[PDB]
């Protein structure tokens, strides 16, 4: 969970964490409190799934898209800041971090594509997209490139997309239409023509990435390049003198640009909800604070006017505003990440030629539109799917529930659970939806397959694994109490006595433990035996109120035999055999192994508990899942 | 050797080891 006391804080690796670090030392010098700044991998995935459950960081940093996903989830607090805080910085940046009403972040900085060129390969760069593969010709043939930029992102080749009129979300009378989609409209079909074309006449390489983009401008091989103010400082370092200029315009009209506001949002769940107010308010938003993070690798055009009018006369902050007011500002609606994902896969397979333009915007425009709900409950079954390798111990309840929490929304009403059932079934009526291929559970030497793990389902009858690893874990559990004897053990004693097992405890002193369980497993019906060492007591459990006698016979001798070649004489004697009234009895034949597990889970743990023949499909859900776990459910 | 019991005893039944 979340330290109180500490501030801790995620923000992308890109960005100037060293300069926020600076002051966040301020911050513990003023203060007492110390202040940590991590840069995870992919951190605006993780903060859901971590916020959800109390842990995560005190403060979160990404542009402004992402948050309305997050405050759909109540995942993040509602700022509160004087109207005279509010003055200090531009009010369309409040606009980019209000949801519904609701302040759910500070704004910080903004963010545009602008296009970098090497001033001294190209004093003049091209005004169009349309003449750079001439360019490219002209420079390859000087032994270098004309262009490179991150082709793996889809926030850097989205500006040519959006040149001739793509666009995400329809934005008629002040809302967004989430099923108006242009990622499949002839603008953007022309936008991605032209860079997939760049690829076939390998004067881009499709394999592109951020890092392999950056090095090859630094290192002025290649010309120019497409990025953000963050990339400025890794330049000023470099070999090249370069220029912050307009992007190129392709058919005449200005490359559209996502803009981006980098924002901090609060963690609901932070005990420190103050202490990110303060921080934020007096040490980040200040003159000072802005100007640290900004030396590290630049913000931009900062929301705080004061900083900002200070900035401003920057050629290159002047480009990026350019830049800024030929695009749009990205949407903070929570469809804005599922429409992200749906244009990556278009670009890369569309320039891997994996996909055709056409068919790859395709897939993307329905992505993108797609029902959130009906998203969510396919990830809920496929991480499902991926952890416990089946839905045999899916819950229903457990669907809805997760959902509720996702949209703080009621999901148990009849009209509502009902739909939440369908959706399921629909996806377990898909192909490959049902198992996964190879799935495996593995606790010490014990493995169980899916062949294994289908015991359980339904009224099949568990098989020898199922049954030996969990037993295992009972015994696991409180092992200096219990000793569990697997299947195979009385099958060996009964046929050929003590000498069939009489190395069977390898270094086990059964004598020095509590109680001793072992199944009796004869055709497909499952008995037990519960040996209570400390009052030397033979006990047969058969969930269908059936003793057999012969078998506390044989448990008696080979006790008696192991006391002798053990040296615990002491333990030799006294032994009484006892039929187990008033426990559990099945009515069908084919749950007995599921009785005899519950028998021994509920010997060992000693707490009060009752189950029945109709609580049986509950528990053997109860069991699949503790196996896959390898703990028990306390 | 099976012994089926019909009804639910009040204590536990005390069985032969012998
Ligand atoms: O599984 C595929 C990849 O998934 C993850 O990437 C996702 C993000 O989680 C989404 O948020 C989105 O990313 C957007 C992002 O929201 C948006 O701000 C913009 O990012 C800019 C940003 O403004 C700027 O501050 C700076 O950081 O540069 C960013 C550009 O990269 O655009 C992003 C998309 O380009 O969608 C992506 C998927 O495309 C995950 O991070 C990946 O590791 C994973 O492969
Ligand atoms: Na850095």
């Amino acid at each position: 969970k979340i330290e109180e006391g500490k501030l801790v804080i995620w923000i992308n690796g890109d960005k100037g964490y060293n300069g926020l670090a600076e002051v966040g030392k301020k911050f513990e010098k003023d203060t007492g409190i110390k202040v940590t700044v991590e840069h995870p991998d992919k951190l605006e995935e993780k903060f859901p799934q971590v916020a959800a459950t109390g842990d995560g960081p005190d403060i979160i940093f990404w542009a402004h898209d992402r948050f309305g996903g997050y405050a759909q989830s109540g995942l993040l607090a509602e700022i509160t800041p004087d109207k005279a805080f509010q003055d200090k910085l531009y009010p369309f940046t409040w606009d980019a971090v209000r949801y519904n009403g609701k302040l759910i972040a500070y704004p910080i900085a903004v963010e545009a594509l602008s296009l970098i060129y090497n001033k001294d390969l190209l004093p003049n760069p091209p005004k169009t997209w349309e003449e750079i593969p001439a360019l490219d010709k002209e420079l390859k043939a000087k032994g270098k490139s004309a262009l490179m930029f991150n082709l793996q992102e889809p926030y850097f080749t989205w500006p040519l997309i959006a040149a001739d009129g793509g666009y995400a979300f329809k934005y008629e009378n002040g809302k967004y239409d989430i099923k108006d989609v242009g990622v499949d409209n002839a603008g953007a079909k022309a936008g991605l023509t032209f860079l997939v074309d760049l690829i076939k006449n390998k004067h881009m390489n499709a394999d592109t990435d951020y890092s392999i983009a950056e090095a090859a401008f630094n290192k002025g091989e290649t010309a120019m390049t497409i990025n953000g103010p963050w990339a400025w400082s890794n330049i000023d370092t470099s070999k090249v003198n370069y220029g912050v200029t307009v992007l190129p315009t392709f058919k005449g009209q200005p490359s559209k640009p996502f803009v981006g506001v980098l924002s901090a949002g609060i963690n609901a769940a932070s005990p420190n909800k103050e202490l990110a107010k303060e921080f934020l308010e007096n040490y980040l938003l200040t003159d000072e604070g802005l100007e640290a993070v900004n030396k590290d690798k630049p913000l931009g055009a900062v929301a705080l006017k004061s900083y900002e009018e200070e900035l401003a006369k920057d050629p290159r902050i002047a480009a990026t505003m350019e830049n800024a007011q030929k695009g749009e500002i990205m949407p903070n609606i929570p469809q804005m990440s599922a429409f992200w994902y749906a244009v990556r896969t278009a670009v890369i397979n569309a320039a891997s030629g994996r996909q055709t333009v056409d068919a790859a915007l395709a897939a993307a425009q329905t992505n993108a539109a797609a029902e959130e709900h009906v998203t969510c409950v396919q990830s809920i079954l496929d991480e499902f799917l991926q952890t416990y390798g089946s839905l045999i111990p899916l819950s229903t309840d457990e669907v809805v529930e997760k959902l509720e929490d996702i949209f703080q929304q009621e999901f148990s009403t009849p009209s509502r659970k009902g739909l939440v059932l369908q959706l399921i079934q629909s996806y377990q009526r898909m192909p490959g939806n049902a198992m996964v291929r190879g799935f495996r559970v593995a606790y010490k030497r014990h493995v169980l397959t899916m062949d294994d793990l289908g015991t359980l389902y339904g009224q099949n009858w568990l098989n020898d694994q199922v049954m030996n690893m969990y037993g295992d874990l009972v015994m696991d559990t409180v092992p200096e109490k219990v000793h569990f004897f697997n299947s195979f053990f009385y099958d060996k004693l009964r046929t050929k006595g003590y000498d069939g097992v009489k190395r069977w405890t390898k270094n086990v002193d059964i004598f020095n433990k509590e109680l001793l369980l072992i199944p009796i497993h004869l055709e497909v019906h499952w008995s037990l035996i519960s040996v209570d060492v400390r009052r030397r007591t033979i006990t047969y459990f058969d969930s269908q109120r059936t003793l057999n006698r012969r078998c506390p016979k044989h448990i008696a001798k080979y006790l008696q035999a192991e006391a002798v070649k053990k040296d615990r004489l002491d333990f030799h004697q006294g032994w009484k055999g006892y039929f187990k009234m008033n426990v559990a009895r099945q009515n069908n034949d084919s749950d007995s192994g599921a009785f005899v597990l519950q028998y021994c889970k509920h010997l060992a743990l000693s707490q009060p508990f009752s189950f029945t023949q109709q609580d049986m499909p509950k528990l053997r859900r109860q069991i699949y899942k503790e196996l896959c776990h390898c703990k028990l459910t306390v | 050797a099976f012994v089926h019991y019909d009804k639910e005893e009040a204590s536990d039944v005390e069985i032969s080891l012998e």
